């Protein structure tokens, strides 16, 4: 299932809940300890990890370098050891095992510094900042290489991507996508980067393109029916999907599916309720 | 309101 942890509509939530797209049910599970939009989520081992955000709320506005495990049997989340600093809206990605978890914000301060988790041994280490200060970065994982794409430097929104090479500790930078985007969702389908929506300092995107790494080109694909920002995506079955996020007047709820032989999006769902900033991923 | 994210700022 289609799993969706924290997010933000009106604040800050501690909202879990999993979508499974044959059936189209919704399930509810156990409240996120800490609440949390501007986070990321990732599975490792079949459990669901919660990395970074902030908890904005009527009485403040904490930046958090907290991670967090949910175990799909047994219901409940357990705090594990927390980063070397705080990360909101950051970008997290997989590479055998192991969490990167790559730049986000703490107050004014935009981080370049990119973290490694060991989930056998509890313990977050540095690893090679990026070229960019990125927040709002979205994270791939191909051929066991991590890519950072777009984001915000704290002046200018990105469209550059750089690509980090686990056995050499070092950062690339790639080809540059079409568009600039911040806050897109990211994530690998066939064996393309997948860039969706995302903001640009004007407007609200619903395009889309993709990376292939053999030509190291971009190029567009169907637009998403919907203009977001600040969504959670994920893929599920070899089919796109992306969650809620912000259109610039409203919260939203609408669930697109992509779906790559017709070059097709199509809505699927809603949400429970609409929402921005979510971590998303499937278990 | 953050233009990005719709978050209260």
């Amino acid at each position: 299932l289609i799993y969706t942890a924290g997010g933000y509509f009106r604040q800050s939530l501690s909202y879990l809940e999993a979508y499974n797209p044959s059936d189209g049910t919704w399930l509810r599970l156990a409240d996120l300890q800490v609440p949390r939009s501007g986070l990321a989520g990732c599975v490792v081992g079949g459990l669901l990890y919660a990395v970074g955000g902030r908890n904005n709320s009527p009485d403040g506005n904490t930046d958090s370098s907290a991670l967090d495990c949910y175990n799909p049997m047994t219901n409940q989340w357990s705090p594990c050891a927390p980063m070397s600093v705080p990360r909101n809206r950051i970008g997290v990605g997989v590479i055998d095992g192991h969490i990167y978890a790559v730049g986000g914000s703490h107050g004014c301060i935009h981080h370049n510094s990119v973290e490694r988790y060991e989930p056998e041994r509890d313990e977050w280490h540095l690893v090679a900042p990026m070229l960019t200060r990125r927040i709002g970065v979205g994270v791939a994982v191909l051929n066991r290489l991590l890519y950072a794409v777009g984001g915000f430097d704290g002046t200018n929104r990105l469209n550059s991507a750089e690509c980090y090479y686990p056995e050499r500790n070092e950062w690339r930078m790639i080809t540059a996508m079409n568009t600039i985007r911040s806050g897109a969702g990211v994530c690998v389908l066939h064996n393309c980067i997948y860039a969706a929506g995302g903001y640009d300092g004007q407007d609200q995107l619903n395009s889309v393109e993709r990376y292939d790494v053999a030509t190291a080109t971009w190029t567009f694909v169907a637009p998403m029916k919907h203009r977001r920002s600040a969504l959670g995506i994920t893929v599920h079955q070899g089919r796109i999907y992306v969650l809620g996020g912000y259109d610039g007047h409203t919260f939203l709820d609408s669930v697109e599916c992509y779906d790559p032989d017709t070059d097709t999006w199509s809505e699927v769902t809603r949400m429970t309720s609409g929402r921005s900033g979510v971590g998303v991923a499937v278990t | 309101l953050d233009e990005e994210t719709g978050e209260a700022l």
